[PDB]
RNA sequence: GCAGAGGUUCUAGCUACACCCUCUAUAAAAAACUAAGGACCACACGA
């Protein structure tokens, strides 16, 4: 009792996002809370952001 | 692309002669604490005083 | 009778029409979104 | 007070130099220093890609024959590579490449005023004899990172995620100057990264103004 | 606008949760508009 089928497939991107569950190998399991902008990072004395 | 959103004074506070509260509403992300950052070190470490 | 595929919708935008091709199917590589209609199938009354 | 200056910028690399700012005292040193670094890192105007046509590609996730990787590999190939432009605030660049060989930025039909900084940026390596790729791609200034979901026509068009950001590491460091005969002196020596679009000089200069006109808010000339 | 029909659109539009006007047995000068269905068992996973 069907005429046909079609099947659409639709690729969607997720970029990441706050909320989004983020987890190490080690059992450490965290949701992002906020993208703090690379300005506002802990930067080492070469400057480079963690 | 060199226009930015500068800020534009909406209510200042203004407690007491000796206290005051200062702030903006508009400005850009990441802006606001390069500015106050900014201004708390320039008028905390260096300014023209007697004591 | 049965439901037909075609791109005869009723009550629809000519906007929402614009990304199915003329059978009422969506070309592909399309960017849709949320919402947006893919392949156009009227029940009939 | 004192003035800092533009008294030396080391050019010590062809991507990232050494700008130094000499008279500064307490306090100023690392103010100034961390305060350029956040208008240098927030919001410089970059001259990133920001949207790809293919010859005969439909869409971002499919592949075309004779080349080595995905049309998403070659997006994201093509959001690495470092372009300045001097007149237009927007240009299109064509990618035509035929025969066996990768596919390098330097083959790219650039115009009179639009010119790649690093030629050796791979894209994409063609690998069948009769394996042609042509691209219009479309490259426009900009401030800040803006993702392409976040933005504003045929399906044909592709869209690649902006990366308007010519600097990607700004270190600072604050030591004592060595002026004629003073102390509580400090010069700021900046080492910023850029990816080769900008120039460190007007880098630093233009930050400068950003942060000059935001403390206008409330303060005349 | 609460019982029905008609109107300029687009089969049909009478408040159906629902959108305009008319009257109680007669159909048109008129632009913004339209739809009211949908369980259980198993698996895996998260806290």
């Amino acid at each position: 009792g069907v005429l046909k089928i079609v099947k659409v497939y639709l690729a969607v991107k997720r970029r990441i996002q706050p909320g989004d569950k983020m987890a190490g190998r080690h059992g450490n399991k965290g949701v992002i809370s906020k993208i703090n902008p690379i300005e506002d990072m802990p930067y080492d004395e070469n400057g480079t952001p963690v | 692309v060199t226009e930015f959103l500068k800020p534009r004074l909406v209510d200042i506070e203004q407690v007491s002669s000796t206290h005051a509260k200062v702030t903006l509403e508009p400005l850009e992300r990441g802006f606001g604490h390069t500015l106050g950052n900014a201004l708390r070190r320039i008028l905390l470490s260096s300014m023209p005083g007697c004591a | 009778g049965p439901e037909e595929i075609t791109a005869d919708i009723p009550n629809v935008g000519e906007a929402a029409l614009s990304k199915l091709d003329e059978s009422g199917i969506v070309y592909i590589g399309a960017e849709v979104t949320g919402g947006d209609i893919l392949v156009g199938k009227v029940t009939p009354k | 007070f004192l003035k800092p200056r533009l008294v030396d910028i080391e050019q010590v690399s062809s991507t990232h130099a050494k700008v130094t700012l000499e008279p500064l005292e307490r306090g100023f040193g690392h103010t100034l220093g961390n305060a350029l670094r956040r208008i240098l890192l927030s919001s410089m105007p970059g001259c990133a890609v920001t949207e790809v046509e293919i010859d005969g590609v439909l869409h971002e996730y499919s592949t075309k024959e004779g080349v080595q990787e995905d049309i998403l590999e070659i997006l994201l190939n093509l959001k690495g590579l470092a372009v300045r432009v001097q007149g237009k605030d927007e240009v299109i660049l064509t990618l035509n490449k035929s025969g066996i060989g990768p596919v390098t930025a330097a083959d790219i039909t650039h115009d009179g005023d639009v010119e790649i900084v690093k030629p050796q940026h791979v894209i994409c390596h063609l690998t069948d004899e009769n394996a042609s790729i042509s691209m219009r791609i479309k490259v426009q200034r900009g401030r800040g990172y803006v993702p392409a979901s976040t933005r504003i026509r045929p399906i044909g068009r592709l869209l690649v995620d902006a990366c308007y950001s010519p600097v990607e590491r700004i270190a600072y460091n604050v030591e004592a100057a060595r002026v004629e005969q003073r102390t509580d002196l400090d010069k700021l020596v900046i080492e910023m990264e850029t990816n080769g679009t900008i120039d460190p000089e007007e880098a630093i200069r233009r930050a400068a103004t950003i942060l000059a006109e935001q403390l206008e808010a409330f303060v005349d000339l």
